């Protein structure tokens, strides 16, 4: 799952067996860790007109 | 079924029967015009290629798509700010009711602000805004909720304080029954109509208002049209972003996928498949603002219109500020939108009468001055037409023309001489 | 400012009518480049009471322009002539 | 910068027809952006493929230009039915439309042609100079209550008089400028003066 993002903690309860989270929109806001099983929250980098 | 296209009347005609009202209902009614919509803004190389360079340098081959594209949504962002601003941005002076609501009986706090809260929104604002809930932006509206608000509390103080006076120069001050009773004259009904019933249209007033308050909360439908905006903008914006998984005849919808698994041959054509898609996705949603651009700025303008012409003036206009004859409008800030509370004139409890054209005294036709000839059954009266109010037929509220020879239907009756 | 972050004007505490909009509020103009709150007009409070009545005693005629649209320039592309010469 | 609304539906026209003129210089993936390069430099087989992929971009544009027309027009003629009916309105007869026929109260509209457009010049009534007057809904004399025909009654401090509502022109009270109905006793704020009878 190749991508540009900011990754945080999260609060996230990940079910035992998935590894990627989706929102509303079908785009990846939320990764388990594989090493060690960590949800990780994506938020888009500060993108904005000029 | 077959649908009923409503209870069949059969007014009572006749060639000399007349009904007059001998009542009124002073009734309130709510009208919901949408003003601007969600102000968005789309990086085009970014919605289309994300972070990859070359699809980038494909997308360049299209020439100035993403430019115009940009510009077309652009334009729409200034029109929200426009639209809003003809709306509401109709007077130059915030003006201000003053501490004492003295108003000859009438109350306005459900559309005055409240204090108490920190919005400075009015009950029913505060109601109508609780009711109403990958290189693409929103912009913020140029003018605030609260500034709206402040824009809304101008126009109904300049109203209560002044009437249709600060619409058209200075604001006049004058008191409120007077003005309400100018605006009874502007629907033909003499003042002492309301003078001598003051209390009761006061009551009826506020109850109708207390009745719009409970209507509006307690009916989820009646908002439909800001909710639909809302959702139809919501609904065109997941659908850009649902674009983004189509693979439009590619091996893959993701870039990346494609890029790591195929060298530049095949991967170019792959790559100009998913750019062509999104490119015909980005046009469509474009297209789609525009026309639905198009259909807020004719509401929008149509808002502005109410506003002038029902808010800052009495308007004769027949349904154009709510059923009935209209006597004032009060503007009410929501999102998106604008909820005008037309205050109308119901003529209520109409009795029979035998009415004739002319009244024949003297070898002389008789014609009303400003009203219409009635028969209680024996006696005849003059009255105002929009209101039983019997008065003796005399010189000075009727005029004279011809003979009793030409008017067809004329009646003999005495004219008294004071 | 909450339409972003602004690099270059001044935030000044007064409010001006709006000459560059910048969004939420906030409006830019040129005096230095300054950022300020719009302001929506001169406050006025209406002396009213129950029995009092402003009459004007004069009249000013005034005349003001409105410029409409009618038309566009008619334009005729000719389709294979654009598209293949 | 008084006449922006008509520069601003030249300049959109103008900047539209430019970017449908650069169109033709991209090649959408072609070898080349000239259709003469194409036919002078391949067979018909592959020539097809590319000059197939210039009428792809070409259409495209030209619907897009089409399209953005088509909503420009739309909004022209709102505005043009908006003229017409400002011209009926306000030109043709005195309009009691609020705000529709300027800023005040509408005496008339004299029209002016501008290129792709029409100018108003709307004459309007605006009041001026008010004065502070005290104010009674009716008159109580002889135990009737008296309202005005067609003013307002107002106080200059000492004497009562009715003037016409939109200018102060003050005029005694009398029995031709005001009429009766009923008593005293309902009229909240009915103040006691006598009205002359000629
Ligand atoms: C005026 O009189 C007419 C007839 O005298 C009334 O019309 C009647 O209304 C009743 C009740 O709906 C009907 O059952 C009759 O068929 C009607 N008669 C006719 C001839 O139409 C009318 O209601 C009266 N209006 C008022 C205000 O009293
Ligand atoms: C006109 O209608 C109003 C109702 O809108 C009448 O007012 C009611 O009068 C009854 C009896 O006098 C009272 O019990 C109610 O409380 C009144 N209601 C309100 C809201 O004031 C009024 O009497 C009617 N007038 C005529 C002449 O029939
Ligand atoms: C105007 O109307 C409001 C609400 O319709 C009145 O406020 C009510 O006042 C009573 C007594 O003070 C309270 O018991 C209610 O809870 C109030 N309701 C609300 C919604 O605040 C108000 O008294 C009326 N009169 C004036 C002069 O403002
Ligand atoms: C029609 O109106 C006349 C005048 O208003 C009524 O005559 C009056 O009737 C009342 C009671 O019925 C008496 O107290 C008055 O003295 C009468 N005045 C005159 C001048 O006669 C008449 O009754 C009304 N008729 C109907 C059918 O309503
Ligand atoms: C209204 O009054 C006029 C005059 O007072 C009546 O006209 C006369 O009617 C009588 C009886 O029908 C005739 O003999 C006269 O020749 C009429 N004179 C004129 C000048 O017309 C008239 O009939 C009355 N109308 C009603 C309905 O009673
Ligand atoms: C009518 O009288 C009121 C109060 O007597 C005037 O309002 C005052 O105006 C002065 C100067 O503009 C202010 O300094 C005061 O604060 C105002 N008082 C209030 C309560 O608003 C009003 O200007 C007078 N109108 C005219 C036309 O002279
Ligand atoms: C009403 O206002 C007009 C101005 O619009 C006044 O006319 C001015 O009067 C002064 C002194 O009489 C002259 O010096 C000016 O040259 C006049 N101006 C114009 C444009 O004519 C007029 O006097 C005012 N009337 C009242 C009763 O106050
Ligand atoms: C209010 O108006 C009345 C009438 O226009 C004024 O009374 C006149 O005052 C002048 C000079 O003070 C006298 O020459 C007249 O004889 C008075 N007429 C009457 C009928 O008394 C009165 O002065 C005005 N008051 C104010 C405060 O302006
Ligand atoms: C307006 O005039 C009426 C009638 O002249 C006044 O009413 C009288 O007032 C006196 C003094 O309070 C009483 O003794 C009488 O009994 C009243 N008569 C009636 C018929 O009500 C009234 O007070 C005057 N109002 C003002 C403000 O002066
Ligand atoms: C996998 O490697 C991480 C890295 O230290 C370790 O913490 C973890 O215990 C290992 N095993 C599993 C089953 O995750
Ligand atoms: C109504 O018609 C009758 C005839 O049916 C006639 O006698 C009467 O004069 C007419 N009344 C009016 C006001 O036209
Ligand atoms: C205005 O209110 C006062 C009391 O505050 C009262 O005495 C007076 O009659 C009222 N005037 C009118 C015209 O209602």
């Amino acid at each position: 799952l190749t991508g540009t993002g900011v990754l945080t903690e999260s609060n996230k309860k990940f079910l035992p067996f998935q590894q990627f989270g989706r929102d509303i929109a079908d785009t990846t806001d939320a990764v388990r860790d594989p090493q060690t099983l960590e949800i990780l929250d994506i938020t888009p980098c500060s993108f904005g007109g000029v | 079924y077959t649908m009923s296209l409503g209870a069949e009347n059969s007014v009572a005609y006749s060639n000399n029967s007349i009904a007059i009202p001998t009542n009124f209902t002073i009734s309130v009614t709510t009208e919901i015009l949408p003003v601007s919509m969600t102000k968005t803004s789309v990086d085009c190389t970014m919605y289309i290629c994300g972070d990859s360079t070359e699809c980038s340098n494909l997308l360049l081959q299209y020439g100035s798509f993403c430019t115009q594209l940009n510009r077309a949504l652009t334009g729409i962002a200034v029109e929200q700010d426009k639209n809003t601003q003809e709306v509401f941005a109709q007077v130059k002076q915030i003006y201000k009711t003053p501490p004492i609501k003295d108003f000859g009986g009438f109350n306005f706090s459900q559309i005055l602000p409240d204090p108490s809260k920190p919005s400075k929104r009015s009950p029913i604002e505060d109601l109508l805004f609780n009711k109403v809930t990958n290189g693409l932006t929103v912009l913020p509206p140029l003018l605030t909720d609260e500034m709206i608000a402040q824009y809304t509390s101008a126009l109904l103080a300049g109203t209560i304080t002044s009437g249709w006076t600060f619409g058209a120069g200075p604001a006049l001050q004058i008191p409120f029954p007077m003005q309400m009773a100018y605006r009874f004259n502007g629907i033909g009904v003499t003042q002492n109509v309301l003078y001598e019933n003051q209390k009761l249209i006061a009551n009826q007033f506020n109850s109708a208002i207390g009745k719009i308050q409970d209507s509006l909360s307690s009916t989820p439908s009646a908002l439909g049209k800001l909710q639909d905006v809302v959702n139809q903008n919501a609904q065109a914006l997941n659908t850009l972003v649902k674009q983004l998984s189509s693979n439009f005849g590619a091996i893959s919808s993701v870039l990346n996928d494609i890029l790591s698994r195929l060298d530049p041959p095949e991967a170019e054509v792959q790559i100009d498949r998913l750019i062509t898609g999104r490119l015909q996705s980005l046009q469509t949603y474009v297209t789609q603002q525009l026309i639905r651009a198009a259909e807020i700025r004719a509401s929008a303008n149509l808002a502005a219109i109410k506003m002038s012409e029902c808010v800052l003036g009495q308007s004769k206009r027949v349904d154009f500020c709510g059923k009935g004859y209209h006597l004032m409008s009060f503007p009410q800030s929501a999102p998106h939108g604008v909820v005008f509370l037309h205050v109308t004139y119901v003529p209520a409890q109409e009795k029979n009468f035998t009415t004739a054209p002319a009244i024949c005294h003297d070898g002389k036709a008789h014609f009303p001055r400003e009203g219409v000839f009635v028969s209680n059954g024996t006696h005849w009266f003059v009255t105002q037409r929009n209101f039983y109010e019997p008065q003796i037929i005399t010189t000075d509220n009727t005029f004279v023309s011809g003979n009793c020879d030409v008017v067809i239907g004329i009646v003999n009756n005495t004219v008294y001489d004071p | 400012t909450r339409a972003g972050c602004l690099i270059g004007a001044e935030y000044v505490n007064n409010s001006y009518e709006c000459d560059i909009p910048i969004g939420a509020g906030i409006c830019a103009s040129y005096q230095s480049i300054i950022a300020y709150t719009m302001s929506l007009g001169a406050e006025n409070s209406v002396a009213y009471s129950n029995n009092s009545i402003a009459i004007p005693t004069n009249f000013t005629i005034s005349v003001t322009t409105e410029i409409l649209p009618v038309s566009m320039t008619k334009t005729s592309v000719d389709c294979t002539m654009y598209i293949c010469g």
